[PDB]
């Protein structure tokens, strides 16, 4: 499953990033990000490409308020997928 | 840590046979190269792995129960982890190329319309077909059909990417393109890849386990570098292509004295 | 999977021929006998009637090699069993121009194999003209 | 034989019996699943584009030709009896009984019967059948049963438009060209059987012809060798096998409910 | 095209129903108490025989009843409910349509209601008794 | 619409005007050379093998299925006029004039008409049409003229066998199953029409159908796209174009020497 | 001492050209190797030499008169000297394999019946098909169709044998067969050979003149040894298989920022 | 051309069908719309259709149902003697049947 | 021999030869009657059983209501007297009716005629 | 092959010749001086009408024509030259084959080329046959 | 079927055609082989084919033509009162055009 | 471009050129061409072809049955270069 928790302005994800868990976090994702300054997560096992769309869909509706979102604490698996599909550096931290 | 093991599967036809007591193992993280000339099975061995046809006696195990002797509903859930491609191009001509890559992950998993467009478009950059996502698939190039089938091959969870005879006849501007796609998918995901290309210089530079076999019997089960030097005139014919050797090269039916006198 | 696709082909072929076996149908009957002198224009499978309703059919009509008289083999179905021996047969014509049909006029009990003595033959057109004009 | 002259039962006799069994399992494994009304609703409209309306090109031009050849031939030997007022007994009655669903089913095996055999054959040469089977979905309920349920809905709807164009086409030579009647042709069919055994026999033999034509054309495409020569022999076999399925099956139906 | 096929299929389905109403309303055919009527000679009556009064058809025949003792047939007719004023003095005969046509019921016109048996009837005459009585 | 809605004459109208003449240019270049009687003598017999005797299986079994279904239907309305001895007026006259060379000519396009376009199309797919024109001579007068000279004698050798199997098949149900007469069947056809205006028309309406049927089957196989998709389009189009060549040309033949 | 002198031709079919100012020369005694990727003209160049299709405006000769527009009777007498083969195999399946090799010399020259059997059975040893003279050609192997087309190609007296795409996809057992058959015919008959196989780990070892071209314009006209080392990033994509280079390799979309968001 | 309707009451109409032709002296002058019945007397009330080309037809016209051929259907004979929108012809004559004419000839 | 333009004009010349095969496929008198029976248009007239012409149309009299028919006689036969009677005869037993001019000893009328006799009142007049 | 197809076209050509003789010899009939007469009522005569003497067919007729002076139907008929012993006293009668049939010349026995047979018997019409039954 | 031939002479054969069913008592016993004529008096000399099961036929038998159809079809009936015999007691057929002359006059 | 032959005793010197154009006057005359000829020499030909090499083996089966041995000298190197191409085993060519 996929779980969501704010803990201030972090928006930590504790549930497993699967391909059938993007259905509950789709109608409430507009109110999910509220002034998040640093995305941090350490309780996932693997990352799928079908679940990789949420990390790219959280950038456009959060940058229009006038605040930047930093992305740290992730594994190197998302950076090997960054070069695999040539993800742009304007929406990626490139670490 | 093997994935699929074949234990002496024959698949005997109505008058002849294809395999005679073969032994095949696939390791986790390596590239399995199944090579051989015409006379043995190349594309009919992988159809026994998926379970589309019924084989002869013998056991083939995809790390668990038997594949071709299980139920129907269980077989559709284990075969989705392979998602192999085809040689001629497994692309539907009735729909667009945007729906050809999307056709697996539309009916398998549940994605809404803004979420589905963000998953099928990002898969086309690894094969180089993101700009070619709004044209008709009625016309392509010599190597563009294999890139579109590979972009939809990894839409599901990949475990056994069986490359159904890649780059068997192609131009050298894509020969260094598709063999790079073997190395990219095997290294980034850590999944296994099975290539059945019989061209000796290209597949042996990226594979770690070669399987040379002839006269419907397995004879070589070593690595890609330990099979070049061995004292037997059976596997040096396939590696170093010459005219004579184990082949008769005459096709004899007489003595060349009974004919052409009258 | 060789024998699996063989045994199923015998079952579909036997089921297809089962509907085509019994098709020329569209009965423990007792046979009758009658001796006329001139039948007329009767043919095979002609229905016999008692009062307009069909009661049976005629199997065949064989000639006698001794008296040279026509013998017709008419049949009666499972009903119409209670009939006296004083009946009479008379060949009639259905309508004005249709085919001929045997008619039983209601007059022991005729069993399986009994014949009828009272018979009435047909009237040819050549006899009514010669009798009316002369 | 007797030693080597028994090849018509051991080799040729087993070849005919083997193809009858594969057609039985293809129909049995495709009509047992529950069809989804919300999923197959944009699927059946696409299947009627190359079956229903694509075969309507030969109906609107040759459907008037069936009524025009019978109108002229119902005048050569009719003047000896002066039966010109009964032209509805010779044109309308002789069209819905055994001329309608036999000619229209023979033309269905050339436009729709030959295209449905080649469409499965080209996808097996390009290996599009097993690509659906690989992921999860059986092809018997994806590319077969929409092509099977559209055949039993096209041919009953193709024959009811075939009987109307020949009746109107019979009037072009019945009251317009010849001019023997004005209203007597339309009243000659008024004394016939409307709905007892005439129009219902135009429906029970058309939906049987819709089954036996679409069963062989879908099986010959499924049992075709995926080469360039295999898809050409299957397109020639689906016409000669359906010709014995229309003319051979007609003999056992005129002995049922027809006197 | 997923739009051009819809406007060509939809004009094809309406062509199947306008061809269906042309053979239904413009054809021969598109609340009836029954009586009992014994007979002596049927001749040529069959199922759905037209029952008529004054030449115009008024009813049909459902089935046929037979007698196992006197061997007299009983025609089961069906008069429509619009006419319920048939007297008891009216008889029933079986006449032929023209000279070579089919045979039909011709009633030559207490109130007859449902569950009654007509006793006064003189059906027809056969051709064999027509020539046999004229000459002899 | 007027600025861009004129594509039916500027683009589509020129396309239909090009296919009607390319079949006329190829046959004009194939009927001008003198044929060799000593060289084509083992060549014309090979073309009669895949056309003549390979189309004979749909005649020996389906030939009795045309005459028997009229024998059952020659009893429903014929008994009302008491013309059971006049069965020869519907079993002999209606099997060669408007029915003989119009069903066998349509069945010619299913077995020996649809395989001819597959013959030239398979050789063009295997690069055999261009392999012949560079060695000795262009194949317009080498492999097409045996296919055309055996194509003109194909229906007058199939129509005379088709009219006798319907007479012999029709007599198996008229005098055997029904059993109404034994000598009135063969004598009713003697007082009918004879060699004056119809059997001289059968030999001239069957050869004009053998030209127009073989004109399209040898054109779609020679003029096609050399791929796996072009051979499937030629087999589907040779039936609907020949269906308008026998069912569209019998109307102008019935309006000639028939009153 | 050339064989065919071709100049700038385009051959635009309906909208696009296949060539753009090409030039080629064929020497007597050497093997002309004309390679190229998929998209530019390889096979249709050989058809323009024979003159079957009508070309565009251009000056092409055969050491004498014009090839495609000279006459009708004398054109068939000069086109029979080529006698080329094809890729899929120009073998008539309606006849025997004894007649497919005996086809182009039966009516060309006057030979008696016992003399015809003595000249049609000797050529079958040169490709190894001596027993392939009494069976149907309906079934073959992957490389037997190319040898039977070569046995009938030497029936006439040729001066150029135009090999139409040999061993484009084959096993290395038979790919190593036709690499020596080019040299044995050149060292004995002394004629020219045109190979158009677009793979060079074995073509440059036997050929002497390579023709590498790109973007439908000729760029390389050197020998088989002086083309491997040259400072230009245009012909190096054909020599060794790499990912990047002059090829586009990616086919980029419009903006790469706002797409796949909704 | 605007056809006016009429009415006629008989006792036995015989073998009349729909769309039957009416005739004045052997020539067809119109058709028959429908055949109705009376619920109290049970008599065949048939309506007629006569065109506007002939209007001065008296009400004493003897309507006799004749047969069309010799053994087929029947038709109407408007035998004029010496009518408007919605009138009834008084002089009516019924048709015949074969079974009733032979009863008077025999007895 | 061109490729595209030489093949156009040969298509109409084969089409014009097909439409030409499907395209083509006296002095009057007056004679009134009382009961014409079942005669219609295109009815053959005769002079005693052999066809000499047909009729044009059938009209009526708008004041006295009797059938008056017209008929056509070919110009090869002219000597017809004024006492020539005209009866309505039938061809065979079931065939259609026709007109037969009984010859005795343009625009001329026939005085003596004979109307068709319907057999519905002949059997009634035979008994009554 | 070049000999197996010769046998299959051998049995195919004789099957067409056997089917050809089945319709013109068994189904239909076997196919391999004039006189003058004047009638008064020919009825429904036409061309190619069979003339009969005794009850069998002996020939057909040439045409039916007329006279612009006498206005009587003159018929031209021809018979076989073997049947020339028919006497001149022979009434030509136009009868029908049964009740419903074609009108044929039914000659009875009681000639030269162009002999005008004067004694004839015209066909019967139904307008005076039922008139003589009543009157 | 083994049959034996007979002969009979009439005056007017009527509408008797080839293969006409001869009968006795309404049951067919054979067919008519051929219809011939006389070269001088022109009389129809018919031949008959009677099966071997019916042999007891006296020489006093009478032959008369009866009608079996309204299209001209007639049939012979042998009325009982070897090889190559001729029956002398015959009766000719009736003509509808001739029998009406006796009733009128 | 003609094919002529000169016996000159026991040589059978083919003076004309050897090709595939004309072969008829040397085909049916081979029964009287060699009877007991023991040596074959030729030095006036232009070139040999694949249709002409069948004639060199056709003069062996009727020559060895008479009781004589035939040698072949003075020929060019073109018949020895094509000796390995057709795999001619024995009694066809001296291989000198
Ligand atoms: N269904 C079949 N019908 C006929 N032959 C078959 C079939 N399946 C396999 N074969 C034969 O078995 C051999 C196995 O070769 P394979 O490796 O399948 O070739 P490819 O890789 O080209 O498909 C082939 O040569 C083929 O002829
Ligand atoms: N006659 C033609 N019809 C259609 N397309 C053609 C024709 N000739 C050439 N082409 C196109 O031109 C291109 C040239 O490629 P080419 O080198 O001829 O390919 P190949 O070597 O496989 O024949 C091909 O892709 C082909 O599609
Ligand atoms: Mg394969
Ligand atoms: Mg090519």
């Amino acid at each position: 499953s996929l779980s969501w928790m704010q803990t201030g302005d972090t928006l930590a994800l504790s549930g497993e990033l699967d391909q059938d868990v993007l259905l509950p976090l789709w109608e409430m994702r507009e109110e999910a990000v509220k002034g998040i300054t640093c995305i941090d997560l350490s309780r996932v096992s693997r990352v799928d490409t079908g679940g990789l769309a949420l990390l790219l869909h959280l950038i456009d509706l959060a940058k229009k308020q006038g605040n930047n979102v930093t992305l740290q604490g992730v594994n190197d698996k998302v950076y090997t997928l960054a070069k695999l599909y040539n993800l742009p550096a304007d929406v990626l931290p490139r670490h | 840590a093997n994935l699929v093991d074949m234990r002496d599967v024959s698949f005997t036809r109505g008058n002849r046979c294809i395999f005679d007591n073969i032994s095949l193992t696939v390791p986790r993280g390596k590239i399995t190269a199944i090579m051989g000339p015409s006379g043995i099975g190349k594309t009919t061995l992988l159809r026994l792995i998926g379970g589309q046809i019924a084989p002869d006696h013998g056991e083939i195990l995809f790390d668990g129960e038997n594949i071709p002797a299980m139920s129907r509903s269980r077989l559709y859930t284990v075969r989705k982890r392979m998602s192999m491609l085809f040689q001629s191009g497994a692309l539907f001509t009735d729909m667009n190329v945007f729906d050809n890559v999307a056709y697996p992950l539309r009916e398998h998993t549940q994605l809404p319309a803004p979420l589905l467009h963000s998953t099928v478009m990002m898969k086309l950059e690894a094969v180089g077909l993101r700009g070619a996502a709004k044209l008709m698939p009625s016309e392509l190039s010599g190597g563009m059909a294999r890139r579109a089938a590979l972009a939809r091959a990894i839409a599901l969870e990949p475990d056994l990417i069986m490359f159904d005879e890649p780059f068997v006849g192609q131009d050298p501007i894509t020969m260094g393109v598709l063999v790079k796609l073997i190395s990219e998918l095997n290294s980034a995901l850590g999944v296994t890849c099975v290539v059945v290309s019989h061209d000796v210089p290209e597949v042996l530079s990226i594979a770690d386990h070669a399987w040379i076999l002839a006269d419907k019997k397995i004879v070589a089960h070593g690595s890609a570098q330990a099979l070049q030097a061995n004292p037997d005139p059976r596997v040096r014919q396939f590696l170093d292509g010459i005219a004579d050797g184990p082949v008769p090269f005459r096709y004899p039916a007489g003595d060349y004295h009974a004919d052409l006198l009258p | 999977t060789k024998k699996n696709e063989i045994w199923v082909g015998i079952f579909l072929l036997a089921a297809l021929l089962a509907a085509l076996f019994v098709c020329l149908k569209a009965e423990p009957t007792y046979t009758l006998y009658a001796t006329f002198d001139n039948i007329g224009g009767l043919k095979a499978r002609s229905p016999v009637s008692i009062g307009g309703v069909v009661v049976g059919r005629v199997a065949d009509i064989t000639l006698d090699p001794k008296t040279y008289l026509p013998r017709v083999t008419l049949e009666i179905e499972q009903r119409y069993n209670h009939i006296p021996d004083t009946s009479s047969l008379s060949i009639r014509t259905s309508g004005l121009l249709g085919e001929q049909y045997l008619a039983l006029n209601v007059g022991a009990i005729l069993k399986d194999g009994d014949t009828i003595q009272d018979t009435k033959s047909a009237m040819v057109l050549e006899d009514l003209i010669g009798q009316f004009l002369y | 034989m007797l030693l080597n002259a028994l090849a018509s039962l051991g080799h040729k006799g087993i070849k005919t019996l083997r193809t009858f069994g594969r057609a039985g399992l293809m129909l049995f494994n495709a009509l047992v699943g529950k069809p989804e009304f919300r999923k197959h609703a944009p699927l059946l409209v696409r299947q009627l584009y190359n079956v229903g309306v694509l075969s309507m090109l030969i109906i609107v031009v040759s459907g008037v030709f069936i009524g025009m050849v019978l109108g002229l031939q119902g005048y050569l030997v009719l003047t000896t009896y002066s039966a010109e007022t009964s032209l509805g007994m010779l044109v309308a009655l002789s069209l819905l009984r055994e001329l309608g669903p036999v000619v229209a089913a023979l033309l269905f095996a050339g436009r729709a019967g030959s295209a449905l055999t080649a469409e499965i054959g080209l996808m097996r040469a390009t290996e599009q059948l097993s690509s659906m089977e690989m992921m999860a979905v059986d092809p018997l309920r994806r590319v077969i049963s929409p092509r099977f349920w559209a055949g039993v809905i096209s041919l009953p709807l193709l024959t009811v438009i075939f009987v109307a164009v020949g009746i109107w086409g019979g009037s072009l030579v019945g009251v317009s060209w010849k001019g023997i009647d004005s209203g007597f042709f339309w009243s000659a069919m008024q004394n016939a059987v409307d709905w007892r055994m005439d129009l219902v026999n135009c429906l029970i033999k058309s939906v049987v012809f819709a089954i036996t034509v679409t069963w062989i054309s879908l099986f010959n495409g499924y049992d075709a060798i995926p080469t360039s020569a295999g898809i050409s022999r299957a397109t020639t076999r689906t016409v000669v096998h359906s010709s014995l399925a229309v003319l051979g099956l007609d003999f056992v139906l005129t002995a049922l409910m027809f006197g």
